[PDB]
Parts: structure tokens; C-alpha cells; sequence
């Protein structure tokens, strides 16, 4: 068979991420520019929300040193792949769990709908990869919105995972923070009601 | 707004790390023991960010600046970033951080006995040129002892993160040197079963790439999952 | 009725495949945590059904006449049931199902895009005759994508069945095919860690027994647990 | 030391055994004789009984591709190996589940009790083997009966399993189906009250 | 009009299969006795048509299309045409025909007595790309019996036609798929005399360019004669 | 010494030629645009012939299956390599043998005068590929005119054929056929009067 | 693929095979038994018929060292394979050409009609193995009757020869020898007219 060059292995991030990754966090002074957890600027377009999780391993304990990227469409359903500092609405972030209380935050917007290669609408969802000591190669998996049952359903992709019961660990919970919309999205990264993880 | 054009070859979970790693003591924890589920790729995960208008300072790339100077051997690392087909990935992010020349890293956690550096930080950035090629100035760092078993001891090594194209080909790894004798040693090493693999995580002292009475010089290429158009889909 | 008068030599459970083979991901959650009890021999597992007497139809074992022509390579699948003092097993029970010349099984739950074939079944039933041989005619089956890795294809395969002697024989299989290039990367032929054991899978082409101007044909044997007199119990 | 020829290897049924092994249930024409799951015609003699159960995996989810194949002694505690749609008992049978309820059914008669190698009698009993997608090898197990109790206390087989609760794995539950005696015999392939399976 | 302005490297006929290979019972009566006579290269031979503007139908390269689905295995057969400098050949014809599943062919004189396939018809033609680059979407062929010895079969096999920048460069030829048992036993394979060049006949699995859940591709580089330029004439 | 990627090998074209580049003999609809027998419209410049032949074996048997590419220059003796059907002429065409008759015929015009890398005048000539089941690598050979025994004489290809007999078997004979100016060319593949074929 | 143990390797009869094969003809003396050029015995059933010939080689010499193999039915179309010389009619006879002269003579019976393994009936045939010095392998060959082109049109062995001049070399001209009925059949090795030699 054909074989091409391998791709370079992955390592772990190790318990350091933060000196490279998110400079405030490892308590460091950071540069001019910073790619962090503020996706949009008040004044962009769409349903401002707030999202939050807690990361636990196998034995139930918080992940503290954890370190996350998102991925989604704006509230258009349109992927803005130009990161700049000065737009109203980047499709990428970075997030990091707090070392004492072991959550993360992201200020974003509801992503719009997007189809999938096949041209079916996927519900709305944002793209998350987890990394943290530990763990040797991220781990991919994505945030649904519990208030979008009736897309849920139907989505192409959720409906890859053979048990329903196993979709459920991808709903993120609608919540309110200090009278904010916010979604809860907590991670169990091994055990009882352990995150559907994909490989794409 | 990004556009879904490309598919990535599929990456070999056997020629990376796995999960479970018994010797690497906190993967046992850190991994999940249900299957990953597979799925099509899409605009999701076909896309990702491009960081060609981030505003990046002057010194970014180079740690002896950035931050007298480090104390520490003076190198520049350098290589280029391609494709599993070896075609370059022009103006991606690549970012690094290291320990200090003693093993000591900048961070609240690190209680190790060696000292910090009051010239180092540790921590660079570069966006790759038109041809892949990216380069950084620093200081080689030093080996440490973690919590791992009684007398681990990490061999010297930088920690790259690389974005590619997509979020598909975003990664996270480490650069180890050549001839280390502790390489063979770690368990986080060791994570990968290949040995073959591993080789391709170590840098090679690059003589040419050098500064004359100034500073060595390490090579280092990293490859990512291989682009290619879409057909008969 | 049945009688307790012989003994099946210990299954080597290092030479089948290992219940939890990770990378065939539905062993996972369907592999027991505790170890299997052993226990001694008795009438229970040393006897078992003879189908001698089963009313077998006349084309029950040519997959090209018991559902036009199908379309397909035209093949004989033939061999022999030993056991493993190359004692042969006569009379005894072979069962094969397999997909279509696409790939493509006639089962509800197959939603694979190659399509049905409206002269192909897939099902065949042998009994072994006083030699232990056994033949079938049918088409060679393609390969198939399955959901497991996000590109995973078995090798074109035929499944098997046979039940030997006693439930202590009886055994489940399947057929790969001489050279095929998707043998060596499938999860579930490496579900078998000794390579050796592989082989054991592979039939061979078989010029000897082809039908020139017809069809082609594949050697296929088959070895069951060797079975011994009871002595000095 | 002596190596005999090794035996062939085993191989997954997978998820399509219906079709070449369970005819009806892989919503396929079938043959003229056919091993399916009634053991006893109705003039058989013994007590007449039915059988059904579920299977489920280390996550608690029902197997619904399962095939499960059964040998019993008949009445008078002996086995009858030639098999004939004829006869009006047969110690061999098939079943599988279904793949909507995942329940599989057996009609026979309680098999009478037979001795070990030894000459000790073991406690009526139904072996079984199961096979289905994920199983590399079959899994080999034992059904006893709850209105057997003395018997059971007695049995050599099922006391080589170290824990007594173990043990209870093994035991059918006595009920009535349309005021019919039935049992019912829930395996449990991984996990919490784990099924034993035998090495023979 | 064209022109005279290139020279094409000499051909290895000790590379090439030799007129004569009496195993090829065909052969012996349609090969020439007396020797070839050698030309130089003149306008006449360095010249061709370029078929850049020939009017091709939007599946003329899709055989699962261009004829209900073809039953068999779905497979993209691709590649490169470059000339022995390893320089890519753009805009040139490549022309292609095969068998069905079965090994039957959709023509008056095959009399092959596996069934014809109702959607399936075996032509394509693609013109190369900028870069050398063609691909086909088809069905993998089955081997068939053919008149030679007595019990002869032809391995699996597509015949290709490629034109090339000149008549100099225009050939025909057969790809053979890897692992094929068969390969080895033909006397059209074997009418090659270098192992080395039965090699560059057999395309290559290859999983990097399949559609997952969909079909697989075959990879078949094609190189042509190398293409000079004149000096000192 | 320097050697450069081996040249792939050729392989017969086979008895099913046809299906691949004679879509109508191999009797199956055609496409829109086929490459075919004709090369010039009735007002392509130049004189307007007919060309048929036959192939024939070592044996003196018909070769019913051949297949055949032919290349010349226009009437001004220039080579039209852009191919197009809207041209009132193409320096490129196809034919093949009937199963029957095992004729070929080709519709073009007298190809005019080129010169030879060293300046030196061509007699009128066309281009032949043939090509059949039999045949491992194409033969190559040129087709003269009967009624330009002058230009013939001066040919620098025609005169490197040492023997002035073999020369003789490249000339086709001019005839008529339903008045119509025709050449005839017999190709003998083996044996007495075997065809001049060339390597270049 | 499966290989089976080689089939010893054939060598030529060598200039001397009558010493073995053929006594009378070595000029030894003969045995009790031997097996000679006299199939039918006068009492046997069929038309008796006398067959001769002579065998060329590729000179169109004589090839007087000849040694030959004859099978054939009887008048019933029936092969007698139990060799006895006191069967009326044997089907097996063996025969040799004249060191002098170099033909070979045969005494037998118009064979009856036999079907081909698909149930079509053959033309009337004598089947024939060739034997001598020069010939590492026997050739193999039929003997058919020029009185009987309506079967010999429809034979279906003799219709797989492709080209139908070399059909006619397997038919034996009948003409009559003491006014016995004969047929002569000459067999040319190598050269024009080479006789059809078959594989099987
Ligand atoms: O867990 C640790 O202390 C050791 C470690 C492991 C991997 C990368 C690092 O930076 C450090
Ligand atoms: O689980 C699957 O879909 C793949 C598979 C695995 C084993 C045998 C099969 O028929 C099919
Ligand atoms: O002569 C034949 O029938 C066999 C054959 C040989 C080569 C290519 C083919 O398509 C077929
Ligand atoms: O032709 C010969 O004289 C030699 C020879 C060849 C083969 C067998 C023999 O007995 C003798
Ligand atoms: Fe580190
Ligand atoms: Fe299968
Ligand atoms: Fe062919």
C-alpha cells in the first residue's frame, strides 16, 4: 500500500501549559496581543451567553491544570477564520481551569446552524479539544445546548452515538450567572457518565 | 468566512501515544475508557484559525530577549512545517515553551530547588514564512525530576502547539535533543510505542544553521496530517 | 443418547484472540472484568448435536443456485475438518454467510451504498463427508467500511461455523483471501497477537480444483481441539 | 514437550450472524429445516418450559445482536445428540435477540439431572453459548434453575466458583408467562453482578 | 502546426515484453521474424495530437455513472503521468477499459459465462491535469478464463492507453492489483522478462485517498518517455 | 552510468480493444465526440483518397482484431496536432478491423512533403501504429504511395532499409473504389513479404 | 496457492523405444502377450477398416523411428478399457513406422459416436499419442473420417480450432487397399500443413 510521511506523534501539554498558552494563568505579565476567552465584543451580533465547566477524572477529582480551545460558527452560522483582536466576534478562543475553584469560562455568542458535508444541518454546537498533564494526545469532543431539543434530535452527528444515553453527556445546561444566560458544560473524562470523545 | 474544501488524512492512533500509559502515573486517571466515536469530517473540524493578523512584537521569537542575558547554552531552533504529503503550511502558529537553563520553569506550581533566571522567561512565538520555515532563539533548557516514580528525571526538552489548517491538525508535543542519554528513560517518552516515532520527536544538531562564536543550532520539522481535495463526495 | 467417553485438549488462549482487544472498539464494553472459572471436563461439554439426519436441500451449499446468476468472481471455497491429531471430522456441521460481490449484505440492519444483489442470498450449510471434506460455490465477497476507526475496512471474508464433535469444538470463524492488502491493517485480524495464527486464516488460491472456463477455487482447512480416549481417570 | 497441530483461531460472528445462522431474524426467506429455538414438541415429555432473557453490557445496555446456542439433557437426564426435526425432543437449540426489545426465547423441558466425571451429580442445567459483534471468542456459561435450591448447594460445578455470590449469577428466576412456568436468565457480559463464563 | 524541437529517449526493449513469448500462444504467430529497423527521430515521430479541446462528457471518467448502480467493489483508480525526467505530463489522454465484477466484458465476441451487469458498460477517459494528474471512479474487475493453456486466467486487470506529448510516447499497457495470487502464474505478465518491471504494473491500496464509508482508491503511476531537448544537432 | 525512471511496460491491447477505442465495433453506443476514420471534411484543402487494408498473420490468416492509429501531415505537409471535429481536417485518426471482412478504411487526404531533422524532404507518408491481442508492444510502420516512385527514391527513412525488396512491402498500391482514388495497404505481420517495422 | 507434488518429467522415447515397446520391430523376439496394431478381431462388430499413414518432420522428412498410441470406442461408441486379447475388440493398439518404408499400419473397426463432458456428441475419432527421437513430450492428436463432414462440421472439439485450414489436417482420406476399406492420415510434425496437436 501507499504510505505518506507520519504525522509527528503528540505529547502531552504537561502541568507548565499555562506558561505558553495562557500567561495570566501561569501568573506571568502577557505580550500585546493574547488569544483568550472573549470571543465577542458587546456588540456583536447574536444571543450573548456565558459558558462554564469543571473538569473531573476517573476518581470524581477536579481537573485543575486543564486547558482548553473552542471552535464555532457566529451567530450566522459562519466560520470567521481571520483572528483579529479588533472583530466583534472570533470563532476561536482559549480557556484555562482555575488552579483554585477548577473552572473554566468562555464569553461568547450561540453558534448558528451548519450543514454537514452530506448538506444536513447540524444543531448548534462549538468545538471543544481538551488538553492537560496526562493526557498524551487532546481530546476532541463538542457542547450542544439543552434548549435545542428539536435540533438535537435530528442531528447527524449525535446521532452517530450508538446510545442515547451517551448523546445526553453532550448537552450543556442553560443556567443563569448573575442573571446572565449561561450554560454549564462539565467533562468527565473517565467513569460514570464519561464525555463522548471523538476522533475525526 | 472559512470554507469546507479539505479533507485530512486520518491520523494513525497507533503511531501516536496512546491514552492509557500505565509508567506516565497521572494518564491512568486522565483517559477514557469508553471507545472514541468516529465521525465524517465537516466544515467543523475541516476549518480552523489563521493567525496572520495577530499583532506579534519584535522579540517573540527570540527568549534571550523577550523577557541582561539568560544564563544558558545560546541556541537557535529552527525547522520547517509541512504536510504528510510535504507540502509547507505557510503562516501557521507555532508557540513554545521551556524550563529555564537549570530544569526551573516561570510558573506559581514549579517548586524545584534550581533557581529562576531574572533574564528568562521561556516562553516564544513565530508564524510560519511562506515556505514553512519558522526559528527561534533561546537557551537550552535543563533536565527535571517530577512525582513520577522515585528517580524520574524528564530529558531536556521544549514544548511545541502547532495549528495547521484546521482544528484537525492542531497539536501539542515535545522537542527532545539528540544524543540525551535520559531520552530512553521517561515514561512520557516511552507513551509512544514506536520507536520510530520517537526518533522524530528529537532535534538534530544543526552545525550549518549555526552562529560562529555566538550559538549552535538544532533542527527541528514537524509534519502534520496530510490536505487533500475532496472527490467523488 | 450421548456418551462421556472422550476428552478435548485445553484451548490456548494465548493463540485466539484476547476478549479486550481495544482496537476493535465494541469488545470494550462486551469483555468480561473477571476471569473465566475452569472446570473439568463432563458429559455436558464433551458431547454435543450430530446432524446427520438434518433434511439439507440440494443446493444448500451453492450460493449461486439456492436464492439469473449473481454477479461475481465465480469461486469454489473447499477443505478439510481435522482435529489436531489430523483426525479427520466426518459428518460434521459447516455453516457460511457472507456479504456480495460489493460488499453488501442481505441483512435489515445493512445500509452500505453498494447494492443488493437480486440473485445473490449469501447462506450456505456442508456436511463434512467421511473424509471431513466439505465444498461450497459461491462469488468472492468485497471488502466493507464499518464504523470503528473513521476508516476502517474488513478484507473481503466469508464467515464460518463449525461444530465438531462436541460443544467443547464448536467454533466460530472467518475466511480471508490470499494476498489481500486489507488483512494486515484490520482491527479485528489483529485481534489475534500471534501472527502465525493469522496465516491460519488465509485460504489459498487452489488452481488443482478450478473449474477451467468456469471458476476459480480457494483451499480453506480447518482444525478443531484434538480429541483423545479418556485414561486412567 | 509435544505441540499437536494448533487449532484454527476464532473470529467474531459480528453483526450480521442472523443471516447465515438465524434465518428469520436476519428478516430472511428460510429453509425447509431449520435449528430454531423450540426443543420439545408439545407431547414431549418432562415439564414443559419457557425460557427468556436479556443481555447487557459493561455499560448496562441491552445486546441486541446476540446468539446464543443451547445443549441440554432431556427429562430423563440424558443427552440426545441425533438431531431430527422429527423427534419430539431435541437437547440442541438456537435463539437470538431481538433487536428491538432484546429478548430471546426458548421452549423446552426441564433436563433432568446428570452426573460429573466422578460420579457426583451435577444440578439440572442448560449450557449456553453466546456470540455476538464486540465477542472475539463465544462465552461459555451455565443456567440453573431457583426451584432447585437443594440441588444447587450440592452441585460440583457450581461449587468451584470461589464466591458464593457469584453463584447466584448463575440461577434463573422462576415466573409464569400466560400462566405458563417460565424462568428468566439476564446475562450480564461486564461489570456490576458480572455473569461467570466457563473454561473447558 | 507542431514542431520539431524535442528528442524522446531510446526504448528498453529488454525493458518492454519482447514480440515473441511463446507461453502467449498468440504471440508466436503475430510477431515479426526479421529485426526492427531503427530510425532516427524526425518531425514524423516527434509530434502528436494534444486533445485539449476534444468535448468530454461530464462522467466520462465515472463508470459507476457513464453506463441503477454497477454491482461490485467501488474503487477511484488515480495517479501521475511523467515523463523519465519525472516531469508530469499535463493535458494528455488517458483511456481505460475493463471487465465487470464478474470478469465480463461488454462486447459481441466475449462469451464468458458469468453474467453481464445492466448499469455498467467498462470505458472512461480523463485528460491528465496541469500537474500529470487523472483519477477514475469505477469497480474492481474480476479475473476471467481466456484460451491459452488449459486452465489460464487472467488476473484482475484495467487496460490503459496513454497518448503523451508524441506518438514516440503513445502506449498501452495493463494495471494488475497488489497482492493478486494470480499475477504470477500469467503468461501475459511473464511475457516481461525483469521482475523489476512487472512491479511498475501493480497499483497500490491506497487508504489515504479512499472516501471512509464509501470506497477504496488504488494509486498507478504512469511514466512516459523522457522528453529533451535537442543540442549540438 | 546515469540511468532515469524506467519507462512503464507496455502490454497487449487485447481482443476487447474495441470497448476502450472502437466503441462502435465493439457494437456499444458511443460518446458524443469519438476519435475516428475520418480525418478530413469533404472541403479539406488537398486530394481526397481512400485507404483500406488488410493484416495478416504468420500463417496467412486474417488478424480479424487489430486496431490501428495513424498520424500525418495536412496537404501543405504540416502536422494539426490541436485536435478538434470542428476542423476541416485532423493530422490524427482511428480504425479497426472488421470481425468479418477484417478491412480497414480510413477517409483522408494526400499528406504533403516534410523534412527530416537534417533538412532533407520526406516522401509523402503516413504514420502506423498497429496494435492486437498477440501483440505485446505496438509495431510502427509507414505507408508510401505507389504513384510517387520519385520522391520514394530520395526518402533518407525509406533508404535505410537496407534490402531494396523490403522497401517494396511499404508502398500501397493506388486503385479506385466507386471512383474514387484508393490505396490499398496489406500489413503482413510474419513471414514472406513481412512488413518493414521500425524502432525510433 | 496450493501446489501438489510435480508430475516426473517427461524425456524422448529414445531411437531404440522398439526394443521395449516394440519387439517385432527392435527384429527381437516377442513375449506370450504383447500389444500390437490389431484392435479387432475379424468377428468384431463395426465396419473393419484399415489405417495407414506416414510422419514428416519439419524437412518433410520421413520420421521412420516412430512409435504410436492409439485410443478410440467401438462401433458402439464405447471405450473397452479391460485390455484382453481375447476381446473381439480392444480399444487400445500400438503401432510403429518402417525404419524402411515409414508407415505404420493399424487394424480396427469405424469407431461410434461419444459425447463431451456438456453432452454433445463428438465426430467419430481415433485419439493418437506420438512417440520418437527428437520429441522430449508426445504430441497428442485426433484421427477424423473425411466421410463424415456432416459430424465433423458439428464437433466441438474440432470447432475450437480457430482458423479452419488447420481443421482439415486432422481428417483422414479414405481410399481402399486390397479393395479393403481405408484411411490414410499422414501426420507433418513441423511446417506447412503442421498438424493440429492439442493439450488436455
Ligand atoms: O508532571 C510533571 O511534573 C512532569 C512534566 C511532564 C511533562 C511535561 C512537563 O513540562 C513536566
Ligand atoms: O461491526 C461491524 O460493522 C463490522 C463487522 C465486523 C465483523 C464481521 C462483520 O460482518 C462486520
Ligand atoms: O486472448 C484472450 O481472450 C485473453 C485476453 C488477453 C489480454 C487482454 C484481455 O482483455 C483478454
Ligand atoms: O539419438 C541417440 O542415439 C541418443 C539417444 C537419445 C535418447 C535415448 C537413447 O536411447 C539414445
Ligand atoms: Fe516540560
Ligand atoms: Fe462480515
Ligand atoms: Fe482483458
Amino acid at each position: 500500500p501507499i504510505e505518506l510521511l507520519p504525522e509527528t506523534p503528540s505529547q502531552t501539554a504537561g502541568p507548565y501549559v499555562h506558561i505558553g498558552l495562557a500567561l495570566e494563568a501561569a501568573g506571568n505579565p502577557t505580550r500585546d496581543q493574547e488569544i483568550w476567552n472573549r470571543l465577542a465584543k458587546p456588540d456583536a451580533p447574536g444571543e450573548h451567553i456565558l459558558l462554564l465547566g469543571q473538569v473531573y477524572d476517573g476518581n470524581g477529582h477536579l481537573v485543575r491544570d486543564s486547558f482548553l480551545e473552542v471552535w464555532q460558527a457566529d451567530a450566522n452560522g459562519e466560520y470567521q477564520d481571520a483572528y483579529n483582536l479588533e472583530n466583534a466576534f472570533n470563532s476561536f478562543g482559549r480557556t484555562a481551569t482555575t488552579f483554585d475553584a477548577g473552572e473554566w469560562t468562555l464569553h461568547t455568542v450561540k453558534p448558528g446552524v451548519v450543514n454537514n458535508a452530506a448538506g444536513v444541518p447540524m444543531a448548534p454546537h462549538i468545538n471543544i479539544s481538551l488538553f492537560a498533564r496526562g493526557i498524551n494526545i487532546h481530546l476532541h469532543t463538542r457542547l450542544y445546548f439543552d434548549d435545542e431539543a428539536q435540533a438535537n434530535a435530528k442531528c447527524p452527528v449525535l446521532n452517530l452515538i450508538e446510545q442515547p444515553q451517551r448523546r445526553e453527556t453532550l448537552i450543556a445546561k442553560r443556567c443563569e450567572v448573575d442573571g446572565k444566560t449561561a450554560y454549564r458544560f462539565d467533562i468527565r473524562i473517565q467513569g460514570e457518565g464519561e464525555t463522548v470523545f471523538f476522533d475525526f | 468566512p472559512a470554507q469546507d474544501n479539505s479533507r485530512f488524512v486520518i491520523r494513525d492512533r497507533n503511531w501516536h501515544p496512546k491514552a492509557l500509559t500505565p509508567d506516565y502515573k497521572t494518564s491512568i486517571a486522565r483517559s477514557p475508557r469508553q471507545a472514541l466515536v468516529s465521525i465524517p469530517q465537516s466544515i467543523s473540524e475541516t476549518t480552523g484559525p489563521n493567525f496572520s493578523h495577530l499583532g506579534f512584537g519584535a522579540h517573540d521569537h527570540d527568549l534571550l530577549l523577550n523577557f541582561g542575558l539568560p544564563i544558558g547554552e545560546r541556541i537557535i531552533v529552527a525547522g520547517r512545517v509541512v504536510d504528510q504529503y510535504g507540502k509547507p503550511v505557510p503562516n501557521t502558529l507555532v508557540e513554545m515553551w521551556q524550563a529555564n537553563a537549570g530544569g526551573r520553569y516561570r510558573h506559581k506550581n514549579d517548586r524545584y530547588l534550581a533557581p529562576l533566571d531574572p533574564n528568562f522567561g521561556g516562553v516564544g512565538r513565530c508564524l510560519t514564512d511562506s515556505d514553512g520555515y519558522y526559528s527561534f532563539r533561546t537557551i537550552k533548557p535543563g533536565p527535571y525530576p517530577w512525582r513520577n516514580g522515585p528517580n524520574d528525571w524528564r530529558p531536556a526538552h521544549i514544548h511545541f502547539g502547532i495549528s495547521g489548517p484546521s482544528i484537525a491538525t492542531k497539536l501539542i508535543t515535545q522537542l527532545y535533543f539528540e544524543g540525551d542519554p535520559l531520552i530512553p528513560m521517561c515514561p512520557i517518552v516511552k507513551s509512544i510505542a514506536n520507536p520510530e516515532a520517537v526518533q522524530q520527536l528529537i532535534a538534530k544538531l544543526d552545525m550549518n544553521n549555526a552562529n560562529p562564536m555566538d550559538c549552535l543550532a538544532y533542527r527541528f520539522d514537524i509534519v502534520l496530517r496530510g490536505q487533500r481535495k475532496t472527490h467523488f463526495e
